[PDB]
């Protein structure tokens, strides 16, 4: 009923930086609370009534606002504090969307290594050819698929990993999914990666008979 | 300790019924939370209850659809859940409220909705491929394919091996099938000593296998 918009919705930060998310109230409201939430764990209690830190947090962290604008802000942004934050309030129980924090650090072009169907996979009939993206830096990668050197829409999945953690990288892996008989058809099949760190485009092939 | 049940898979139309059975401090004294978070969306509030006097506050959105009981003797409260929809998919919390803040939290309960059925997977070698030689380092891994519903676990000779293992979020196919990829990272030269096997357990299949990986 209260609406609470956060920004930024994410943010990457180096640590030593000094961070500062926003988590405005569209009806002035008494107290503001903060919660973090790291992947895989439920929300901890971390700023309430506008600037009490809870019992754990660090003396970095800092609230402040009045109305209709509150802020958390970091003053030395640590490794250990990326997460999502969550600011909320009382009388609507509202949350706002969450502003995601990851850690900066400096680009790093990722290895990138293809694999081709097992055997196993064939005989029952599809196949899928994985490429790998290893340990990179920004998150922006781009895979293009090739097929006897032509591109391929629509038919390949990404999942990446969230940022290592002593290390702050992603992994990002795209699967190509075909039919054994289409499979059959063609020869050359190629992972083209584009990536910040990357002078060119790495191109990773194997060829289906060989 | 608010220690919350297990993963709920559910067909839409059905109701679910999920407990969160608190310890330690007086359970009639406080108000207990439920929240919702879906992936790609924040959290939530659905409702609370008083278990000492069972009056309830209710999100306006799940009033229909959302009941909270509390079996005071017990104490667990419950809630459950109406003609769930594919978007009830979710993890539910509950959580104790201290006064001016959610002091503690269950883990989570995972509800599935789909008309999906259960399909144990298939596990596929990705084996020593690209770098394996002029590299130095080889990637490994094992293709986990066609299962449902999540979760799948992926470990790597039978947990000897932590190093360099990136096991990827879960897609999901077109057909309502999941599938992930577990890869590792090893000195080239290890491929001719080691052996690398990767062991997936699902559960809801009641599904274990165990692949070796060899170049």
């Amino acid at each position: 009923q209260i609406v609470s918009t956060q920004s930024p919705a994410i943010m990457s930060a180096s640590p030593g930086e000094k961070v500062t998310m926003t988590c405005s109230a569209s009806s002035s409201r008494s107290y503001m609370q903060w919660y973090q939430q790291k992947p895989g764990t439920s929300p901890k209690r971390w700023i309430y009534d506008t600037s009490k830190l809870a019992s754990g947090v660090p003396a970095r962290f800092s609230g402040s606002g009045s109305g209709t604008s509150y802020s958390l802000t970091i003053s030395s942004m640590e490794a250990e504090d990326a997460a999502t934050y969550y600011c909320h309030q009382r009388s609507s129980y509202t949350f706002g969307g969450g502003t995601k924090l990851e850690i900066k650090r400096t680009v790093a072009a990722p290895s990138v290594f293809i694999f081709p169907p097992s055997d196993e996979q064939l005989k029952s009939g599809t196949a899928s050819v994985v490429c790998l993206l290893n340990n990179f830096y920004p998150r922006e990668a781009k895979v293009q698929w090739k097929v006897d050197n032509a591109l391929q829409s629509g038919n390949s999945q990404e999942s990446v990993t969230e940022q290592d953690s002593k290390d702050s990288t992603y992994s990002l892996s795209s699967t190509l999914t075909l039919s054994k008989a289409d499979y059959e058809k063609h020869k050359v099949y190629a992972c083209e990666v584009t990536h910040q760190g990357l002078s060119s485009p790495v191109t990773k092939s194997f060829n289906r008979g060989e | 300790q608010l220690q919350q049940s297990g993963t709920v898979l559910a067909r839409p139309g059905a109701s679910v019924k999920m407990s969160c059975k608190a310890s330690g401090y007086s359970f009639t004294r406080y108000w207990m939370h439920w929240i919702k978070q879906r992936p790609g969306q924040g959290l939530e509030w659905i409702g609370a209850i008083y278990p000492g006097n069972s009056d309830t506050s209710y999100n306006q959105k799940f009033e229909g659809k959302a009941k909270l009981t509390a079996v005071t003797s017990a104490s667990t409260a419950y809630m459950e859940l109406s003609s769930l929809t594919h978007e009830d998919s979710a993890v539910y919390y509950c959580s104790r409220d201290y006064g001016y803040y959610f002091d503690f939290w269950g883990q989570g309960t995972t509800l599935t909705v789909s008309s999906a059925s259960t399909k144990g997977p298939s596990v596929f070698p990705l084996a020593p491929s690209s770098k394996s030689t002029s590299g130095g380092t080889a990637a490994l891994g094992c293709l986990v394919k066609d299962y449902f519903p999540e979760p799948v676990t992926v470990s790597w000779n039978s947990g000897a091996l932590t190093s360099g293992v990136h096991t990827f979020p879960a897609v999901l196919q077109s057909s309502g099938l999941y599938s992930l990829s577990s890869v590792v990272t090893v000195p080239s030269s290890s491929l001719g000593t080691q052996t690398y096997i990767c062991n997936v357990n699902h559960k809801p299949s009641n599904t274990k296998v165990d692949k070796r990986v060899e170049p």
